[PDB]
């Protein structure tokens, strides 16, 4: 600020910047306000990722700058009413104020708020199609924020600007999902470019961004951009490992199998465990948890098989599959019952390792 | 209890 | 033609496209949406002279391009029965077939070449709109405004452009109360003439479903378009001559009153539970309410106002509401000459000249 | 009189009664909410000579203990205005005052003792229902009756008391499908072995609304009247004789196919986008749904596959979707039965291991 | 045993038992539900020892009558998984078969004839309640009253039967506040005049998802059993004294200040918003609120002047808003002595006395 | 802090 007159834009701009936010003694805690024209601009940033945010104003007496407890500047604007709220310097001190209400914060010197980045792209594209968030949506959940291996703590993005690809890729080490973007205009210094961006960061792009954005990354952060955002994280430094290589190139038998009838017959032995043995017969799939779930589901279009295959699977795993798709069938190919099986559409395919027994 | 992929 | 696209992506495209169909008369190309796919996406048209709108939804496969027309109402009525999964749509012959997993439809097109073009105008005005006080304007003046008014020029809002001032006037009224706003600050590319359209109302509604804020507004003196990344929108514009509203805003007021628009807004529910029409009647520290068999209420004004004796006043509720919704103040003004003369309602952007009642 | 009532409690009385006024009429008392305080109890009731309701709520405070009336449409428009805090109510001579607040209502009154009685019966028929099975029923068998039906007894629904076998039959017909069933173990306290109450549609959509279990049911031929610890509903019944449905149901069916309810909603909740009539087709392993001629060039098809297979020579069958939907809406079990004799002859459906359903086919 | 029950009804029944599991040890019988089929009825029946629920659905056909016991937790784990049909419940063995069409289910049993018998007590007192005043009391007192307090009677809700005065009194505290009631016109037949029950916190919640009018309360110093037409319901009681509640509250009080309880209600969350204490200062013709280098105030006018010559008082915020919304009037009146000294709030029926804040 | 009302 420096005296502007505002709406419950504000509660909005407010709640998607706390997850940007640290400590209150630290300025990390804190939301940088700045009125420049018509518009109050928020900031809210803690080293690892930021994000800059805008509102119109409803009256702009007095542009300039400032800062407030991001947590308390949103606990007070969500008790007043859908009326216009006036937000004032005074000295050091964030004055809120609506109608006989009056409130009071602390500010911190608004030149040590730090400055968001200003990189060099080695790599940029302009996201049109909402695929590449698509795919972040269904990859996610493969992916654990905690990891053992430090680059698989993210989502790899591979630019080939060669071919025009971009590759999504996530895994745990239990299942890896991944799937290749055609026709992308990939403006790049280098050829190959890869960035592991993490899962903490991954989840708020779900919220901000859909279509129409800029991505651009430097090989240490990355930075996605709107109309109404500006949003950086770190990368995750490290190399992500070559998921090509660990592709089977050939599989023994491949099976046409409905995706709903799977999925519901999965969450329901899932209420009594979560591994499931799955037998594939001809006509019929059979799942199975003193203790008993059982269910079966009947395959009109007979499998090539002789004898039955029996096949142990984590079925929350199986379900995010399963999710990843949006055909109304699904194609499973093994080999071994011990070995990795892959599921997909009759663009995300899911390699996973089984379970024994 | 699962096998390791990577 | 050959494409597959999402269930949801496909449902909700149709939903925005059915208020621009004949749907009326099957036997009318105004009653097809117009089917277009070039790359990776399809485009989808609906239009009925008065209104049309372009939508586009990205194909998840795009086997085959081509163009198709089917009817709106029914192909949105067998999208809605099919799962969320992906649905393949395909030309044969005159045909359009509609395919998930087991279910097939099969409906009959028109002569794609026959469904007519969208229209491409030469812009007297154009704007470009990135901040969301235009649409604002429109959603708060549009209650105003009644699609069925004796006067045929009163059935829309009116943009007034003054090139020469950087100003666009937004004004709606039905002959009772006359709601305005002025937004400063507008690059108006036209001439150095002012230049006025009318929006039907009917346009007004469709508006406030698809536009808020990064859209362009053109317009020749016919048609008026309105275009952003998702959207071309047409709207024929209403061929009248507003009337100038500048000319019955009266020039002073005897009285202005600072009151409390949540207190009003209570107070006048509560009346309107029994009678359309209120008696308002304010005293130095406190305001009463009475419908017009029985409904009072009071509110206290703690900054006491200027006046000696009482001041009565009839208002028609659902007005004074629909006025005071308008205002995002806490605190409104109501300015008043005699209690017959009509009276102003403003904040402490959009202000509403009202007729009393005697 | 004066009390005082919680907001919430007195919306919520109001709300139920309103479709117990005459509110076409505002001249009329029969447009009017009778109110009336005994005790630590504001008791009000609606009534426009074919149905009635009584209803209660308990007061905050009774201070005053008295009578009155208010036009109950007016009434429901004021408190559901105020505030969730209590509300007074109170006479002023031949006005209500509504009070909370700075805010208060005046409306007029009619004078209360011209406000009509409830009707005592005499019951020639009387039973206490605890099971939900008798309002389940009604929730099932309501859609297949029609409110203006050209047969004036058809327009309800059938209470079948026998007595003699302790069984009470629920029976719904529009001509084109006649839904029925029969509950077993009933205590029929009756002068008459045998009697029939008829109750017409109006009647039998505000039973849903205000009963499930625990109630009674009286009757004498001309109201019946319907009673728990919160209500007492009456309703004039439909004069007439309902058919003999016994007579017009199939004793025997060439066939029987037992099929999975679901899929076949879906399926004809798919077809139904295009024409509200379907032909169905059951082949040994599988079952097919294809709408029916349309606008020559529309087609919807969908299949599905039965494991269990069927034992038959193809069998095609025309069938109204909607009928069908709402039959199998009836059922609780997971699949159901089909039996049907020659295609252009009546089927019935009904569960796997209540309601049953006779339909009347279309022809192609 | 071999019945079909409606997967709704079970669901919901089953839901309703969980709270009287004791689900940590699967070992235990107390982590079963009891199963009886009599005639037309699926009984169920859950216990730890300190609560027990009776409960009953009907059943859709009972080919065999019978009995039997499952794991609660797993048992609603599975029908929540199912299809809303009817269910096929059959014993076999020491197992549980539950199926709907080709999903099936084992689980093991324990004998049912382990599972521990609800208690038959001797009432000391019983009442009939058809009114909602106790349940709505509970409601309004159990925030008031907390699970883990350092006084073992102060973790629950009294009941104090007064025989003679037909009087039962319905107390809770935290030592911080107090909030009483007293329901006159009871019938209470019992075989001491005086006779306290303690309800725990845990057992009070219970009852406030399970019971509303028409139950009896009996108990025999010991337990405690309400049942209704669906419930029967048992408690054991808090062994203890509760103390004298009426020797706490002041006979008289200095100053009765009417006030308006949604302006304070209001101004009490705005101030909330920044600290859990609020200094209150009531004037003539204002009251003012502030939070205890930041600040939180507001202030709520008082047209109504108080008898004052400024009052300071200072309070927990949450404490007073739960005072608050036990008053179903619009307005409500504070009774205070001194600043230091309790203060009493009430309705212009529960009544909350609360310690400030100094 | 808050004193006991006992």
């Amino acid at each position: 600020m420096k005296i502007s007159v505002s709406k419950n834009d504000l509660e909005n701009a407010l709640r998607y910047l706390q997850a940007f936010l640290d400590d209150a003694s630290s300025i990390a805690s804190h939301i940088h306000l700045e009125v420049i024209k018509e518009k109050l601009f928020l900031k809210a940033s803690d080293s690892d990722i930021g994000l800059k945010s805008y509102i119109f104003t409803q009256s702009s007496d007095k542009e300039g700058v400032g800062t407030i407890n991001g947590k308390k500047f949103l606990d007070i604007i969500s008790c007043l009413k859908d009326s216009n709220i006036i937000l004032e310097t005074k000295d050091d001190s964030l004055a809120i104020k609506q109608n006989k209400s009056s409130f009071k914060l602390p500010m911190f010197d608004a030149d040590e708020f730090p400055e968001f980045p200003v990189i060099d792209p080695k790599v940029s594209i302009e996201v049109n199609a909402p695929f590449l968030v698509d795919a972040f949506k269904k990859i996610a959940p493969v992916i654990e924020q905690t990891s053992h291996k430090r680059e698989l703590a993210g989502i790899l993005m591979q630019f080939d600007q060669k071919h025009q690809t971009l590759s999504v890729v996530g895994t745990d080490t239990k299942r890896l999902s991944y799937t290749q973007l055609e026709k992308i205009s990939i403006h790049s210094t280098e050829e190959d470019i890869s960035c592991i961006l993490p899962k903490r960061a991954l989840l708020e792009i779900l919220k901000l961004f859909y279509e129409n954005f800029s991505f651009k990354s430097d090989g240490m952060l990355a930075v996605i951009e709107n109309e109404m955002h500006t949003f950086f994280t770190k990368l995750i430094d490290g190399n992500y490992p070559d998921y090509q290589k660990i592709l089977p190139k050939e599989y023994i038998s491949s099976f046409t199998l409905g995706k709903e009838e799977f999925k519901e017959s999965i969450k329901l032995c899932s209420s009594l465990s979560s591994t499931i043995k799955l037998t594939l017969e001809k006509n019929n799939a059979l799942f199975e948890s003193s203790e008993t779930a059982k269910t079966s589901v009947e395959i009109e279009k007979g499998l090539d098989i002789e004898k039955a295959f029996h096949l142990g699977v984590n079925a929350k795993f199986f379900l995010e599959a399963l999710n990843a798709l949006g055909t109304t069938q699904f194609v499973l190919r093994c080999n071994e019952p011990s070995s990795p099986f892959l599921i997909q559409e009759s663009k995300i395919s899911t390699l996973m390792m089984p379970i024994t027994l | 209890f699962i096998r390791s992929l990577f």
